[PDB]
């Protein structure tokens, strides 16, 4: 009786019939910034309907030998919708999020996905192979946009930390024999109450296939993955002309 | 008294710290608190799960 | 003034000593703190979070290390085979070195309390089977067959809707605390052997694949504790950084 | 109220636990429907099965304290952060404050994401073979933006505002206390983004991960006299950490470090996290 | 006597340390104080007094530096020209180095609060006109035209009897404090760009001159504060005094 | 007590100063006062000016 | 071994290393060695105005 | 107070110990107790023997 779920916010609604429970990251709901922690003096703007809604990104293809994908937040939403406009005409933003990942398969397939939200995901290089080069990741790798990039060495997450203890972050599983979706609610986590949206990226969302996808020949060999996200309590301040990046 | 300027003033540690100067960050560490909250890391779940019932029914 | 004497212990620099030092900035005030979610008050809040156990740490899996997190279970022709076995030492090297508990125990020396090991099935929906997970207290080696291994603490697992079972490893030891076990004299602090056996076969219909995998998670119970902080040996610094 | 539209929860609170939790007695149980041994790890919550729900237990009153696992006792130990030598040859060195030069303290501090603390610095100074020679020294802390000394006898050594210590080699080692001095509310060891605006290119690609809330200026020592001293000097700096508050834990690094500013690793020898064995059935 | 030990930190000379020292004149009495007007209790009482801003700091005005305090405004033929622009960093070098606020911020490192900039017209009586003074938060460069610059905070000024207007620069920043901005990594602490535009033309009748001047004054608001005292770099001592 | 001879005795600073000798100028500085008066430097004007009204009418 | 001596205005000054002004019968003076910690004194407000 | 961690806490010695740190094992020894029990080493016998009577009758 808790396997079904419905999330509505804005003018959008997500329904699921085989769903796990809802994960609130660190047990805190997202909220507007109180006066005791505020430092900016200008009155903030709250669009409160046109930015608090479900936005659907692109769709990846799960093969039999896939590595994994990552999206940087809120770089994924900075060119779409009115949230793409308020983040271009202002200097400061502050918002929570609500991530929902869908991937469905039949009763004859098998596989397991590990979804996880990781804050301050700083990428690294392989340092020129032999380890003597002070290499740096380019701008296309660190901030891919709403497409998202693939992983190269997923055992070390391309940052030197192992996959084996990634579950200390808020996380869920998409096991193909029980459920087909995963959902996390993330509050705003930063050292400063407001920040720029074009030079700072708060967290990264990682989808890594631990158990490989396997099926017998003849079944539907096209397994897609689709990510859907929604800001929660977005505020903005510091108006200035449009600067994209 | 002393112009209180430490790192831990909002939610602080035990009251056994020793200080001879006028600034509070010169003080010792003292003994620590025994307070802990595990359930915001081991149970970050909206609907409450009981240990007796099936969790996925 | 007042007569004094200096005792032994004068002018030494003790690194774990706690005292009062002189400040450099009079009248300074820090930045006022804001509420940031996820505050850690104690290191035992991390040790109750399950992480993945690396059971399949073979010598051939060093160039493809993504396979070390899952160990396979297939259709058998015989009965009562064992699928995996490892020691239950969280401090010794081996499968427990990949955990957040196994990396936090390395910064200490003595530990106490009970553990838990959670297994999760990741096969198809039509597949079924039953497994036996046993924990044997020390004194004997790994059991040669199932009818020896069922004498210790054991739990029978059934696949179905609920795809997770927790074998709790209870604290059975002679001393109040245990040091880090090792070959030599410190194997006196060993804690047992955990095996896993086929209760029945792994039965699959036509059209569903015949090989599934099992992931294993490990954590600590609520009566877990540690003491006597030391440094780890997993990290090193031979060449100078930068 | 002309518009009916305009008029219009924490999960768990903390508590003190001085000792580890006791174990209560139990018996066997035969019943249907109730099952604590079966869980579901898919929801991201850890299991809540205790010892008494799987086997029968006795009653054990334990008094094991959890004092050593607090974050205050875990971090309040002085560790080496710098080795500074004066063979540089003009009797003075200017060392930029960066506390990520030695891997043993870098691994402990990178376990958390945000940290807020006050430090305590100690300087142990001798010749490069441990030998002792009577000699007068001066340390000077230079905040970011302040002018720096360019010579052994510059005008910056007058220290009209700067904090400074004068200490000899034969003395006990000097000790100071430093407060929390960041413009933000906490230090962070990871910063995903660029510090500046404008276009990011291959010439400015090294800016990625450099947060100015952690750059604290420089540090300068010199021999006091106006002439050339005839001895080689070597300074070692040790830092303690007091009044610790931390946030948002992270996985620990299992690859060896390469530089002080970025998490780059060696791409050829990816070290496996566990020590490998031969067979899965034989320990 | 009483047993003691000496800790680390012994026999050091800390320049910002506060302690008790021995006196040299026992029983001495000072001259009794009289009431002298104008006592300063705090350095923030000076930072609210306006001083003149040096906007016109060109390279050709180094041999005639009396002209750097006034910048001209003349009759235009076109519409929407800009007359001046500068950064609003009180700590960076440039126009703010000539103020009593800009010289007092150099003795510190981090500052917070809002500013204000007062302009005063010094033309004839028959002359008129309207000016637009805009402040743009960081992220963009100087605006190329008026219709870009009017999006930030802006105030429209009208000449008349009251010949002074105050554009307040409000405190909009992500951090609680700001360090001294500079080219490199510390431009993360930049604060914006202040420009000034012709709203209408500068209209003058016959017999009155066609060129007027504008002086600019700067001060701080009441919520201004500073911390972390350091030395300035504006003064030097290369040669020995006397 | 002590024969009080300091530099600041008529209008003085806070009462947290430490001294072991008999002369008061040997004592420490202590923490300072938070008192300030801005209006004798920013508004030295006989007739009072309100912020709402025109100042020159 | 070193000796410091403060001479007020009007007092005689020493003209040699072994003058009679070094007896310090009234003048405040400190005797301190080079190997010691540095000397410290306190001076009150002493102007006629 | 102090987090009490000594070797003798269950049945302890006299209350004259001096300590300046926060851990109780840093404290001095102090003066000792005068308590003693001889009869569990000189008379470990179930049936009580009186000094007047014959012990083996
Ligand atoms: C006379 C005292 C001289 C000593 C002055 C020490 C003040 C500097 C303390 C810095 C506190 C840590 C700030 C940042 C630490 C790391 O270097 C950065 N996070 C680098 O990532």
């Amino acid at each position: 009786s808790d396997r079904v779920a419905q999330l509505t916010i804005g003018n959008s609604t997500i329904t699921t019939q085989e769903a796990a429970n809802i994960v609130i990251a660190y047990g805190e709901w997202p909220e507007y910034c109180p006066d005791t922690d505020a430092t900016a003096v200008d009155k903030p703007t709250r669009p409160d309907v046109s930015v608090n809604r479900f936005f659907t990104l692109d769709t990846k293809s799960w093969a039999k030998d896939s590595k994994g994908w990552y999206w940087k937040f809120p770089d994924v939403l900075t060119e779409v919708g009115v949230f793409g406009q308020n983040a271009q005409f202002h200097y400061l933003y502050r918002s929570g999020f609500c991530v929902h990942v869908q991937c469905n398969a039949s009763k004859f397939h098998q596989g397991a996905l590990l979804v996880a939200v990781l804050p301050e995901y700083v990428l690294g290089t392989i340092a020129g192979g032999t380890g003597n080069e002070n290499s740096h990741p380019p701008y296309a790798t660190t901030q891919p946009g709403q497409v998202g990039a693939v992983l190269t060495h997923p055992y070390v997450l391309d940052a030197g930390i192992p996959l084996s203890q990634l579950t200390v972050c808020p996380h869920q599983w998409i096991n193909l024999r029980t459920n087909n979706c995963a959902t996390i609610i993330v509050p705003y986590m930063n050292t400063v109450p407001f920040d720029s949206a074009l030079n700072h990226c708060n967290f990264g969302l990682l989808v890594i296939p631990v158990v490989p996808l396997d099926f017998n020949a003849g079944a539907t060999s096209e397994i897609p993955i689709t990510v859907t996200i929604a800001p929660m309590c977005a505020e903005f301040a510091g108006l200035r002309q449009a600067v994209k990046q | 008294h002393e112009n209180s300027n430490s790192a831990s003033e909002g939610s602080t540690i035990n009251y056994t710290t020793i200080n001879y100067y006028k600034d509070a960050y010169a003080a010792s560490a003292g003994r620590q608190d025994m307070s802990q909250d595990p359930k915001k890391f081991t149970d970050p779940v909206m609907d409450v799960i009981h240990e007796m019932a099936p969790p996925l029914k | 003034g007042i007569p004094t004497e200096l005792k032994p212990g004068t002018n030494q620099f003790l690194t774990t000593d706690d005292g009062v030092s002189a400040p450099i900035l009079p009248g300074f005030h820090p930045t006022p703190p804001i509420h940031i979610p996820g505050e850690v008050h104690n290191l035992l809040e991390i040790c109750r979070v399950e992480t993945i156990l690396e059971v399949n740490n073979l010598k051939t899996n060093e160039t493809t290390p993504m396979q070390r997190l899952c160990f396979p279970v297939s259709v058998q022709s015989k009965t009562g085979e064992l699928c995996a076995a490892f020691r239950a030492d969280p401090g010794r090297d081996g499968p427990w070195q990949s955990t957040i508990l196994g990396q936090l125990c390395r910064y200490y020396t003595q530990w106490s309390g009970s553990l838990e090991v959670t297994f999760m099935f990741a096969g198809s929906f039509m597949a079924t089977g039953k497994m036996l997970i046993a924990y044997t207290p020390p004194g004997g080696n790994v059991p040669a067959d199932r009818i020896t291994a069922m004498l210790g603490t054991h739990v029978i697992w059934d696949f179905g809707l609920q795809s997770s079972v927790t074998l709790v490893v209870p604290w059975i030891s002679n001393t109040h605390y245990r040091a880090h076990a090792r070959a030599g004299y410190f194997d006196y602090y060993t804690t047992g052997i955990i095996t896993i056996w086929y209760q029945t076969n792994y039965v699959v219909p036509i059209g569903a694949p015949t090989t599934a995998y099992i992931v294993a998670l490990a954590a600590a119970q609520d009566n877990f504790t540690m003491k006597l902080c030391k440094d780890t040996e997993d990290i090193e610094q031979t060449a100078n950084i930068q | 109220d002309p518009i009916a539209d305009m008029i219009d929860r924490s999960l768990t609170a903390l508590q003190v636990l001085p000792t580890a939790a006791n174990t209560e007695a139990s018996s066997h149980r035969l019943g249907t429907g109730v099952v604590p041994a079966l869980q579901a790890a898919e929801t991201g919550a850890s299991s809540n099965a205790s010892d008494k729900n799987l086997i029968e237990t006795r009653c054990v009153l334990n008094h094991h304290s959890t004092q050593e696992t607090a974050i205050g006792n875990f971090f309040s130990r002085a560790g080496l952060v710098s080795i500074i030598t004066m063979p540089n040859t003009d009797g003075y060195v200017n060392w930029d404050i960066d506390l990520m030069g030695y891997a043993q303290l870098r691994r402990k501090c990178e376990l958390f994401t945000y940290m807020r603390f006050d430090a305590e610095f100690t300087f142990v100074v001798a010749k490069p073979n441990g030998v002792l020679v009577p000699q007068l020294l001066q340390y000077m802390y230079v905040p970011p933006g302040a002018p720096k000394p360019t010579s052994r006898d510059s005008f910056a050594w007058q220290t009209a505002t700067n904090p400074s210590v004068f200490v000899k080699m034969t003395d006990p080692p000097a000790q100071v206390s430093v407060p929390f001095m960041s413009p933000a509310s906490a230090y962070q060891w990871f910063y995903d983004g660029y510090p500046t605006f404008g276009e990011h290119l291959q010439a400015n690609d090294l800016d990625y991960g450099q947060c100015p809330n952690n750059m604290m200026g420089t540090f300068s020592i010199r021999t006091v006299g106006t002439e050339k001293s005839p001895h080689s000097i070597t300074l070692r700096v040790y830092m303690r950490i007091k009044h610790v508050r931390a946030w948002i834990p992270r996985p620990l690094r299992n690859q060896p470090y390469l530089f002080k500013t970025n998490p780059n690793y060696k791409g050829n020898d990816i070290k496996c996290t566990s020590t490998s064995r031969d067979k899965i059935t034989t320990l």
